[PDB]
């Protein structure tokens, strides 16, 4: 979208892996 | 009287404007006032003699720019008083103060008298109807769409750490510090005079945040990047001298996790995170844990929330989900979480209007925002 | 080996230190260890790098100061040993450790692992020939003169309540809370941060208990108090800058009787009291209320006991005789019943010799204690 | 190889040395190089074309000068180099560089690249066994016996306020400001041309700072000196010509309180001195008050100390006990601690060895001086 500042590809989140 | 209502997002570094209903804020500018230095011998000059928004921007060499806000803590009201002014004025908003309701914002835990000379000013000066005072963490959740999160934020001023659990905000949980974006760019002008590079001016402070913001990363281990030897990148001004930057622009963002740099033991972001969901009760800690929100300018260094993750894999405890999330639209979050408050018909209820404020005073002002 | 027995009167905030047979304990100084925050580049500093007792009051600005002891829980073994190495040193006793028997002191209802580690410091650390633990509630009525009452006391860390009738102490009847003057100048802090002047380092932290200590009194009726206007009196720090502390001052030790303002749902204080009574035996309760005896350092508020009164007669039964005592040394009324219990033929009986802890263990602490 | 090391006081205006316990420096000298601007048709004229001390003082209207070092940085490294050999050889000194360690000094918060290069001179061009550079504050204070205080110095490069507390720098509170007494001259020769009497030559300049040196006076108030009209007191030049100062004489050293006078910016004298026992803790700014020690040439003007503390029961908090003190060979203060520091056992342990030098590099400098 429009305006000055963005960042890509961080991604939206960092996750540690679901375990059972 | 129920216009379209205005959303002014507040902060030190950036203020941000527009009204309510809309994806993105159309008014965004940086938080000073600036005034010029020098003597106008020649006419057809800039007129004024003060300078807000783009214009300042665009002629820092001229004016001694000065923050009227400090940490979230308005401390020259007058400066405060014409850059809200030139917010309304016809250069970027094109409205009267008196039409439409105005959603303010604050950090938390800040001093109240300046929450009561806040709204003094919206009311006396400007003729506003109707006000709202709203915190970060909840107009971030907002904006997101969900209802639980931890939100990390750190901005020009403020750092803090507000843990929220389905629509209830704990108070005591509330983890803060005065270090962030502001005290870094500050901690890297140092480290660049002790490189060689001299940087004094506050027109030329600006230029430090600008390579603060374009050439800074975290390093995964601080340790590790000691001992090794840096690569020295290059960074072009805008008269056109190059500078070797060197290790000062990993050492810089180590402020946020390590605050004995600048002299002046505090938590650390990473700390404050871990603090906020352990101050909370034992059953909500898991589910903190979980939904871990990122939001400010000072979350959006290279490598920052990969940090930030191994810092909880070390403290917390162990065999834990952490999820530390982090929108597309970071800088803008908080803004747009009360154009989207504004926008709900419960709005209406929460807001203090000009008669109740005429009738109590500052009381009324603080038992509706808690 | 009979030698005259050192009584080590233990807390959170301060540890007061001496001999047995004596008027008024000594050697008194704050329990914390300070480490220096700056990095001494000049020669003919302040040598060793630990600080402990005056010293670290004289320097406090250069100290990061950290207690070791929480809640009568210390946290930090290192620390405390390093502490009671001072006591003993040539800086204050100028004695050693293997001449005399130690009569030592914890808060009740504490982790049992931390009084095995108590007795291991003393006897294979230290050389002691006999150690002896006992509680705070038995020592201050030794001081007094008594035998029967009800003995609230409020250090740094714990709160708790012990009803004793005729050398007969109740350990059901205990009550006890984590919340007490430590969390006071906590809360303290939290407020003025709300009112604006902030103190968030370490050293920056004994300005809080130093206002807490001189200025502030507890209110009778809160409601009233809320609802008037304070007049905010002034208060002048080490530096000589001047603070008008405002209603923080009154709200801020009001977190003994309502501990639901720090975000802790416990009883608080005045119902410690009553519930410490009620838990007891019927026949006993009457005289219980009769004889109650303050101690500790959060009893020398303004207006405590009138406040303490009131609370006792709305929740007690009705035409009851209620008698809160407090003597004139309430912070020492501790340590003057060690050095009562010290100078008696009988402490050489109740004691751990160092013989009876290498046969058995930790189970003849245990027994020898209850 | 421990011989009686050699002192070097490093500054713009002047240089001075000599050997270690020794009561005041023997060679004090200026430091620049001076080259002849005409050309030598006669024989039996002066030799060497490179003039260094008291030669160079001597014949100033012959030779081109030009300062080497500026606010402490070194731009000419090949006239510092040849004004050091100059230092050791038979001229001044009368020694080898391979016999004496050395005791150089820098100012605070220099460029490392400046530091680095500094060390390769003494380990490499000369021969130099080991090597120590040190901060100007930390030998004043060596100098007067003290180890507590602010030292205020004011030379012809830097003007910087360090407060130390009992043995203890703090580095984060180090306030610096390039405007010292070479600015000043520079000012002073600027205000001459606006009354009449212009300069413009480099043997020319020294005049204006013979100027600076006798005829000058710092007013208490300046407002009140501006509406009065002054006197117009004459000074007799070198050749014989006389001038009438005018107000030329007291606005030129309020450059070092006014630092917007010449265009740039910056604190001043006065306001770094408060700034940097501000930026220090709570408990140690009163101390740090108590004790303010001057240092440097810039400090002797008419006036000055009276002015300063004017400035600081300005600025300071109110009823705080001010005193600054000062040593009688306020031009010296450095080198006699130096020459102290030097004399001590412990500045063995101190210093940056040559093997050490070898092996590691430039890192082992930076670890051993700060």
């Amino acid at each position: 979208m429009a305006d000055p500042k963005y960042a890509d590809l961080p991604g939206i989140a960092r996750n540690e892996p679901d375990v059972y | 009287i129920a216009n379209q209502p205005v959303v002014i997002d507040n902060g030190s570094g950036v203020i941000k404007a527009g009204f309510a209903g809309d994806q993105i804020p159309k008014y965004c500018f940086p938080n000073y006032v600036g005034r010029p230095k020098h003597v106008r011998v020649m006419a057809g000059a800039l007129e004024g003699d003060i300078f807000i928004g783009p214009k300042a921007e665009e002629h820092r060499g001229l004016l001694s720019i000065r923050y009227p806000m400090e940490h979230g803590i308005v401390k020259d009201w007058n400066d405060m008083e014409r850059i809200w002014q030139y917010v309304y004025s016809k250069e970027q908003l094109q409205t009267f103060s008196e039409e439409h309701p105005v959603l303010l914002t604050e950090a938390p835990l800040n001093p109240r008298k300046n929450r009561e000379r806040a709204a003094e000013v919206f009311f006396e000066t400007f003729n506003v109807p109707a006000l709202f005072i709203s915190m970060q963490a909840v107009l971030s959740l907002y904006a997101t769409g969900r209802t639980t999160g931890v939100v990390l934020d750190s901005g020009d001023g403020v750092t803090h750490a507000v843990p929220i659990y389905e629509g209830f905000a704990m108070p005591h949980s509330i983890m803060r510090i005065d270090i962030a974006g502001r005290d870094v760019s500050r901690f890297l002008r140092l480290y660049l005079r002790k490189e060689g590079y001299d940087f004094h001016s506050s027109s030329e402070f600006e230029i430090v945040k600008a390579i603060k913001e374009r050439a800074c990363y975290l390093s995964i281990n601080p340790q590790k990047d000691e001992t090794l030897e840096t690569e020295k990148a290059q960074y072009y001004l805008p008269d056109g001298s190059t500078i070797e930057i060197g290790p000062s622009r990993f050492r810089a963002p180590e402020l946020l996790f390590r605050p004995d740099l600048i002299g002046e033991e505090s938590e650390g972001i990473h700390e404050v995170l871990v603090f906020a969901i352990q101050k909370s009760d034992m059953d909500l800690r898991r589910t903190l844990f979980s939904n871990i929100v990122l939001s400010g300018g000072s979350t959006l260094f290279k490598g920052f929330g990969d940090r930030l993750l191994s810092e909880v894999k070390k403290l917390a405890p162990k065999d834990v989900k952490i999820r530390i999330s982090a929108p597309q639209e970071r800088l803008y979050s908080t803004w747009i979480g009360g154009s989207i408050l504004a926008s709900l018909d419960t709005f209406k209820k929460m807001w203090v209007s000009k008669k109740e404020y005429e009738e109590d005073g500052a009381r009324s002002i603080h038992r509706k925002t808690f």
